[PDB]
């Protein structure tokens, strides 16, 4: 015994046409004058655009007179003018109506790509709906005689066949008309006529017009909106504050041109409705219906049509339409230039002082009138405003434990806004943690970057629980550390190990620790010797827990000093014995899945610490001499050049083909510049001598910039090889190659002449890099508005089929292996060992026990994994058939969000994806996720026959294949263009290549199958990925096309009807529930089907989500048009909505609310 | 024919949406801001059958028209006008008689008089 | 810069400023991709209604936060009243139903 | 002077929906601040004005808080003079005036309302 | 737990859930009856929920079944007010 | 605010009819004034410091 009539929760939203009466419903009152404010008074006119008895008073709580004041009479009217003395944003929530003399045609229901209606009617747009109702030719309107039921008519047609009948036929013409021609028509005698006609003998003829129109108006008639709404005869009006006239400064007020637009139909309605009380002559009334079209298709949505001007403006009204097709700034919020910030830990940011003051404001208010001090809430605000000593002290108390989120400019993942404890500066800029410097992809060349408040309690923990930086150590794209040390701290650790000879060395043993006042107490070196020492290792087995290992190593002073910081597991030693350069990334990974995360993070912010430190204590710099060139480089240039001479020479006497010798004197500067770059590498890599105890021996180069390459720290031999070697080919504007490199280096002088061609380089470079900037965010959009909606849920359900996975092997012809594919993956079902047991059937692949699967040897290469390409789900993931990979080692919470983070993983390295048998480059990822065909598209043997010539160029023709075996013939065409690989008579297999080409993945989904195509994909788009050399987790791939393949085709029979294009979704969930309902014969068998990201996200449930990106004015329209509803699951449209997230701290609050929604 | 073969074996898929080419490719008085979004529609979006929805619907301006319905001159001399001026006289004349005949109105505006001179 | 509460613009109530305060910050796309990613629900909750464009939730809020209250009560911003405001402006409705 | 205000009155004039900065993208009734709205601020001092009022007014007798709170009519609606109050009290006016008098002189240490005050 | 946090969700999954019930734990400290379980040592409500959690004690279930307590002597203890109601309309 | 006009009444009314919109520095910056204009309007009663 429910039943509220008040403002509550709400489940769904509902989207249909109106009704007059509708719209009555609406009317708090008529506008009937174009009068908007007073002349003098600046007072709201009686009944104009801004009436205060029909829309809302201008002040809050008076009325317009002035009878009445005080809240005295809040539910009390006027009595000398009926105005409901309220509020003053009632003004902005009251709507009103006008109503029209004769009927008028709305322009999206008019003529928006398909004229809904003119297909609900039948009838032609722009051509006789247009002539039709624009006063011209007149229609008819059912005749039982010579005329039939829609045909048009000129004046001279209809006086002849009124004189001909008449006064049993009469049709009129106009709006009126098509009016009479909506509300005539039956849908429902008509949806069984069409039924009846439009399925008696015809084949593939006519099926396509007939199925269309009968489920348009199947749906329209089952929508529950009458035909007669479409053409609307009362016009509702916008409130007021949605489009005010506010006075500026001095005068010179502000209006919406939505009032233009109101008063100019206005004023045309009420002369047509004088003129309907006048005389009224036909060209004249006729007309004024016309203007009055205008007036209101202008107002509706201008588009369109040349566009209404006026408003001095020579640039068109911004009409309704206009105002909702197609960022969200936020209180307790600001900005600043970034910082390095050494001293700090990984949870911490500088937060400057009078910055937080402003931020944390209402927090301090509240705090100081809690403890004392400030009397009331504007004492707080006085004593704040007025920074006296002890308001710092509460503000330290207030930013405690609240946590600060901070964000960049260029948000491609999720690491783009990361939570932080707010840590009180004395400064004006925003200091950062240098470990998460890189996340950000910032730099501090005067980058800057935002901070938001958590408000809510939640938020905080939300921020604290996820957002945190802390629980972010691992990449969302692929498992490796994402907080890694850079620059700076590894060419320190880099130092601290670097093992060096003699010199102040000799093997001078100890005990760890003790090394250390070895070290600071001078004597000893610090990179030699080796020395040993004692250490004392870790480490744990089966039961866990922890076992000593004493003994004696021989390492260094650095490597020694240095095994302090590790934690207390790990292997110890032997990770510090190495260096400085992918190991220090690798030993805090490896130090992350043996210990946890706590460990893991302490140990980087010591890491960090000790990088930093010994590296200001070693104080590599970058001296003129550093950049060593060799010696060879004028003998090896001049040898190149010596060729090259010769080469031109021979070309001179002809010989050589003259055509492209140009391609092998670029191969010869090529050669010589390969030599110049190898001789300067192998030169500047060892050199030295030292002196060890009888003098004479060789180690490597402590040449600065070498330390610098040989350990991260922004150093490549490219860069090295231009800094000291030559810079080689150079380009072209054309696009080719100049044949005369630059045989100097920055290390030289530059002539005017190379460097006017290096400037081409820096030009296209720059240029190139600003194109795939916004080109990679770009095909991100694509990305989420496809993929944002689905969500690890249901817990883990059954199945165990699943893409059998195995090391991407181009070793075919060129050696090249990857077998760490498979980790954090669910297994199938027990995939076997060269005798027996082993794996289990879901026992997740630990990063442990992938290292198991080496010691099954390299005869185990290939295990059957569940994946989200398959899973038997129905709206979501299963939460085994997914994985693991996070910042979080464990499996994925049930109820994330695994499509957004998919989406970013893959567009946020594009920023170094180069555009262009091999395209390669962003271009091609984007051409393999949205499906296309190639230039030159390959075929396949459909099925398995005998190969044989059908009619050799007979049709039409072209050749023709016939593969037939067993039963059934087929007939494929081949175009005689591009040759052929099986000759007549030899046999195929079901999907065989005869074309030997480039291949179609609708063709490889639709014959060959679902784990091929999904393979090929992954395969085919990550080969693109390692060149560019970025790596990234095959999963998101796999996620993006789970619900690239989300729809197919049914054909045969069931409850579905054939040729209508479904989701799988409804598709399973249907034939599950048909085969042990009544018969499995009422329902049929479906057809996955391939379709690229576009055409995928176009297609979703909720009006609202394609309102967001697709067009509005369509989208809007066709979800009026049959009675749809949104209910209510989506991210998207649960977003603009303003509520709660169906994903991560949401998710149970939807699950509740869905559940709950069962009652009815 | 022509538009429809024009149109549909040109754009396959004329890659960028080269929308500068079949535009001057059509008949009747081109530069309009009517015909441009009937373009811009079918293109794209719901590709394939929606270039069979496009031929299948195709097989303007207030004033313009306006001028069109006055084209109908029947202009009038001084002849003319007198004539139509005289039977609108003849008119007028014929219902006020009618109104003479009606004895009631007479009657009413005696009535209505005295009320007048009764202030 | 930095901004706790300020003026807002006459048409939607959002966040400006620049004659006393400053407009406060830009969240977007770019960054609700990122706390939906998180799964910051409740976050993106308060940074998409009463954070930002709602009218009595903003002081509603504020008032809770004086009092040292927190939690939200929230409400339907008004970059979507005005949206239904305009469609129903044209001859389409759009009703909230309950259940 | 008259002529001045004739110029007041020319022009549409300008439309909200007019480009001016040339952002991405500017409109002019974008940068038009709303002003009926009061600051959240502000809104909280007056709540807790209410409050502070509400208990300055209990360390009052009944025959005091009455007068004060009826004669500048506050949680009441409708406020009264010293007749209407002075006939409910039976003494009138200057008696009613005395004990209103009394009340302020009561309010000169207290803080709150002073802070309050500014 | 002013740096993960992670001790919590082991004690209870699904990092959502985790912040779910601390809020609603956190609620409870900031506003109506305090009384925490694990000392203070001047840490915010935020992240005293959280210790309560990694300490063993404050889960979902508990606190459902101590609201369910809670309910049983709100009502229970002062039923007699509300049966003297229920003899209002007979 | 019939309690704003209780508070007035115990601190003194004043309530004058005028508001006020002064030209203040904004808050954070800070210097030292170097040179004051006035452009009065042709027809406005010139001031002591113009
Ligand atoms: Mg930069
Ligand atoms: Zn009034
Ligand atoms: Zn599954």
């Amino acid at each position: 015994l429910k039943a509220q009539t008040k403002t509550e929760e709400f489940d769904a939203i509902k989207i249909a046409l109106a009704s007059p009466d509708m719209i009555r419903s609406w009317s708090f009152g008529e506008v009937k004058k174009p009068e908007t404010i007073n002349y003098r008074t600046f007072k709201p006119e009686r009944d104009g655009l801004f009436c205060a008895r029909i829309f809302g008073p201008v002040k809050d709580y008076e009325c317009l007179c002035g009878k009445y004041k005080r809240l005295k009479h809040r539910g009390v009217i006027c009595e000398k003018c009926g105005v409901e003395v309220t509020q003053t944003k009632v003004r902005r929530e009251r709507m009103g109506h006008i109503e029209l003399a004769s009927p008028t045609a709305h322009i999206w229901f008019l003529k928006s790509l398909p004229s809904r209606i003119g297909l609900l009617l039948d009838m032609p747009l722009r051509d006789i709906e247009r002539v039709l109702y624009f006063e011209s030719y007149v229609v008819i309107e059912g005749g039982m005689t010579n005329l039939e039921r829609q045909q048009i008519l000129t004046e001279e047609q209809y006086l002849d066949a009124l004189e001909e009948f008449g006064d049993e036929f009469d049709a009129k013409m106009g709006a009126e008309a098509i009016q009479a021609l909506l509300k005539s028509m039956d849908l429902e005698q008509e949806c069984e006529q069409l039924r009846e006609e439009l399925n008696e003998t015809n084949s593939e003829t006519k099926r396509k017009k007939l199925t269309k129109r009968i489920k348009l108006l199947e749906a329209f008639v089952q929508s529950g909106n009458k035909p007669e709404w479409m053409i609307l005869t009362v016009l509702p009006v916008l409130p007021p504050d949605l489009r005010p006239l506010v006075p500026l400064d001095g005068g010179r007020f502000a209006t919406s041109d939505l009032n233009d637009l109101y008063r100019r139909v206005i004023n045309r309605n009420n002369r047509l409705k004088r003129l309907l009380d006048l005389a009224a002559p036909d060209i004249i009334v006729r007309n004024e219906k016309r203007m009055l079209q205008e007036a209101v298709d202008a107002l509706l949505d201008n588009g369109r049509r040349g566009r209404a001007i006026t408003g001095s403006n020579k640039r068109p009204l911004k009409s309704l339409a206009d105002m909702i097709k197609g960022g969200k700034r936020v209180d307790y919020s600001g900005r600043s230039v970034i910082t390095v910030g050494p001293y700090l830990r990984l949870h911490q940011c500088g937060l400057p002082k009078k910055m937080a003051l402003e931020l944390f404001k209402p927090f301090i208010y509240g705090k100081l009138e809690l403890r004392g001090l400030a009397t009331t809430i504007k004492a707080a605000k006085k004593m704040v405003e007025r920074e006296e000593a002890v308001v710092w002290d509460i503000l330290d108390e207030v930013i405690r434990e609240h946590p600060v989120l901070l964000n960049r400019a260029p948000t491609l993942h999720r690491l783009g806004i990361q939570a932080f404890e707010p840590v009180l500066i004395e400064g004006k800029a925003i200091q950062l943690h240098p470990l998460v410097c890189a996340a950000y992809n910032a730099d501090f060349d005067g980058d800057q970057m935002a901070v938001h408040v958590p408000l809510t309690l939640e938020a905080q923990l939300e921020a604290r629980a996820l957002m945190m930086s802390t629980n972010n150590i691992l990449s969302p794209a692929n498992g490796e550390p994402i907080i890694v040390p850079s620059q700076d701290v590894v060419l320190g650790l880099y130092y601290m190990t670097r093992d060096c000879v003699n010199a102040k060395g000799e093997g001078m043993v100890l005990t760890g620790p003790k090394e250390a006042e070895r070290l600071y107490r001078s004597g000893l070196a610090s990179l030699h010797a080796r020395v040993k020492v004692r250490i004392t290792e870790y480490e744990k087995d089966a039961n866990g827990e922890l076992v000593a290992k004493t003994s004696l190593k021989d390492t260094t002073v650095g490597r020694a000093i240095l095994w302090m910081i590790v934690p207390k597991g790990l292997p110890y030693s032997i990770v510090n014995q190495a260096l400085g350069k992918k190991a220090i990334s690798k030993m805090l990974n490896t130090c992350y899945r043996i210990l946890g995360l706590k460990p893991t993070v302490i140990f980087a912010d010591q890491i960090m610490y000790t990088g930093f430190a010994y590296a200001a204590r070693s104080g590599a710099s970058v001296g003129i001499d550093d950049m060593v060139i060799p010696e060879k480089k004028h003998e090896i240039i001049s040898e190149a050049e010596a060729e090259v001479a010769e080469i031109q020479e021979q070309f001179q006497s002809g010989l050589v083909t003259a055509g492209e010798r140009y391609n092998k004197v670029i191969d010869i500067w090529a050669a010589a510049n390969d030599r110049v770059s190898k001789a300067m590498m192998d030169n500047l890599q060892t050199e030295t001598v030292i002196n060890r105890d009888g003098q004479e021996e060789k180690q490597v180069s402590f040449n600065s910039i070498y330390m610098m390459a040989d350990s991260g720290a922004r150093g490549s031999a490219a860069q090295i090889r231009q800094l000291a070697g030559m810079r080689g080919l150079m380009a072209k504007p054309d696009g080719s190659i100049i044949e005369t490199p630059i045989t100097a280096n920055f290390r030289e002088g530059l002539n005017v002449l190379q460097y006017f061609i290096s400037t081409h380089g820096a030009r296209k470079g720059l240029a190139d890099t600003a194109l795939k900037t916004a080109n990679s965010g770009y095909l991100t959009r694509r990305l989420v508005d496809v993929a944002q909606d689905l969500v690890v849920t249901e817990d883990d359900c059954g199945t165990h089929e699943g893409i059998m996975m195995t090391p991407v092997i181009e070793g075919g012809d060129v050696k090249e292996p990857l077998r760490d594919r498979v980790l954090g993956r669910v297994t199938a079902e027990d995939v076997l060992k060269p005798g027996t047991a082993d794996i289990l059937v879901p026992r997740n692949t630990l990063l442990h026990e992938q290292w198991c699967d080496l010691l099954e040897e390299n005869s185990v290469d290939a295990v059957k994994v569940r994946s989200v390409v398959s899973c038997d789900t129905d709206f979501g993931v299963c939460a085994h058939c997914y994985g693991r990979d996070l910042a979080r080692g464990h499996i994925i919470n049930k109820g994330e969000a695994i499509g957004v983070i998919a989406a970013q993983s893959i567009g946020e390295p594009g920023t170094q994806l180069t555009m262009r048998d091999i395209t390669g480059g962003l271009p091609r990822v984007a051409d393999l996720f949205e499906a296309r065909r190639p230039k030159e598209p390959a075929i396949l043997a459909e099925i398995s026959g005998i190969v044989s010539f059908g009619k050799e160029t007979k049709g039409k023709r072209r050749l023709v294949i016939t593969p037939v075996d067993g039963s059934d013939p087929y007939e494929e065409m081949i175009p005689k263009w591009r040759q052929l690989n099986v000759f007549e008579g030899e046999r195929v297999e079901r999907g065989d290549v005869i074309s030997d080409g480039p291949e179609a993945p609708h063709d490889i989904l639709r014959l060959r199958g679902v784990h091929a195509v999904t393979r090929y994909i992954v395969n085919e788009v990550q080969d693109v990925y390692r060149l560019q050399g970025v790596k990234i987790n095959d999963k998101h791939i796999e996620v993006i096309v789970r619900q690239m393949l989300r729809k197919a085709t049914i054909v045969n029979a069931g409850s579905s009807d054939f040729l209508e294009g479904e989701q799988v979704e409804y598709s399973r969930v249907k034939i599950a529930n048909r085969e042990l309902e009544a018969n499995g014969k009422v329902g049929a068998t479906y057809s996955r089907d391939l379709l690229g990201i576009t055409k995928a996200s176009l297609a979703t449930e909720s009006f609202i989500s394609a309102a967001s990106f697709q067009e509005t004015t369509r989208v809007l329209t066709e979800a009026a048009v049959a009675g749809k509803r949104d209910e209510l699951r989506g991210l998207k449209e649960n977003v603009i909505v303003g509520r709660l997230i169906p994903a991560g701290t949401g998710y149970a609050y939807h699950q509740d609310r869905m559940r709950r929604r069962a009652a009815g | 024919q022509s538009q429809l073969k024009l149109l549909v074996t040109r754009g396959k898929e004329q890659g960028y949406l080269t929308y500068a080419e079949v535009n001057d490719h059509l008949p009747e008085d081109i530069v309009d801001s009517d015909q441009i979004e009937d373009i811009i529609q079918m293109i794209n979006d719901m590709g394939i059958q929606v270039m069979e929805e496009a031929p299948d619907a195709d097989d303007t301006d207030p004033v313009r028209m306006y001028m069109r319905e006055m084209g109908t001159v029947e202009l009038l001399t001084r002849e003319g006008e007198i004539d139509i001026a005289k039977r609108i006289e003849d008119g007028i004349n014929q219902v006020q008689c009618s109104v003479a005949e009606y004895p009631e109105a007479i009657t009413y505006l005696l009535e209505q008089y005295d009320r007048v001179e009764a202030e | 810069h930095a901004r706790s509460t300020g003026s807002y613009s006459l048409v939607t109530q959002q966040p400006l400023g620049g004659k006393a305060q400053f407009g406060g910050q830009r969240f977007g796309e770019m960054e609700v991709w990122a706390l939906e990613a998180y799964g910051a629900a409740y976050t993106l909750q308060e940074m998409l209604t009463v954070k930002s464009d709602d009218v009595n939730g903003r002081t509603k809020m504020y008032k809770n936060i004086v009092d040292g209250n927190h939690q939200m009560e929230p409400g339907m911003p008004e970059s979507f009243n005005v949206l239904l405001k305009e469609i129903r402006s044209l001859g389409i409705n759009i009703e909230l139903e309950d259940e | 002077d008259k002529i001045r205000k004739v110029l007041k009155i020319a022009k549409e004039p300008i439309s909200m929906e007019t480009p001016i900065g040339d952002d991405e993208d500017s409109h002019l009734g974008d940068f038009i601040e709303d002003t009926t709205l009061e600051l959240p601020l502000d809104s909280a001092t007056t709540e807790s004005l209410r409050a502070a009022t509400h208990d300055v007014l209990a360390g009052l007798t009944a025959r005091e808080a009455k007068v004060l709170r009826m004669r500048f009519g506050i949680d009441m609606n409708t406020d009264y003079t010293l007749e209407e109050v002075g006939k409910q009290f039976d003494v009138t006016r200057e008696r009613i005036r005395q004990i209103e008098a009394k009340a302020l002189r009561k309010l000169r240490h207290p803080s709150r309302s002073e802070v309050l005050r500014s | 737990a002013r740096v993960t946090v992670q001790d919590a969700v082991e004690k209870i999954g699904n990092r959502f859930d985790l912040v779910l019930v601390a809020a609603r734990r956190a609620r409870q400290m900031q506003v109506g009856g305090k009384d925490p379980l694990v000392p203070e040592e001047n840490d915010k409500t935020t992240v005293i929920a959280l210790r309560e959690i990694e300490e063993g004690l404050i889960n979902n279930q508990i606190l459902d079944v101590r609201e369910r307590q809670e309910q049983q002597e709100q009502e229970a203890a002062e039923l007699q007010a509300v049966t003297a109601i229920a003899e209002g309309r007979r | 605010t019939p309690e704003e006009k209780l508070l007035r009444a115990i601190f003194g009314e004043k309530a004058s009819d005028v508001k006020d919109s002064s030209l203040r520095v904004p808050n954070g910056v800070s210097g030292t004034v170097i040179d004051v204009q006035v452009f009065t309007r042709d027809g406005v009663e010139k001031d002591k410091r113009a």
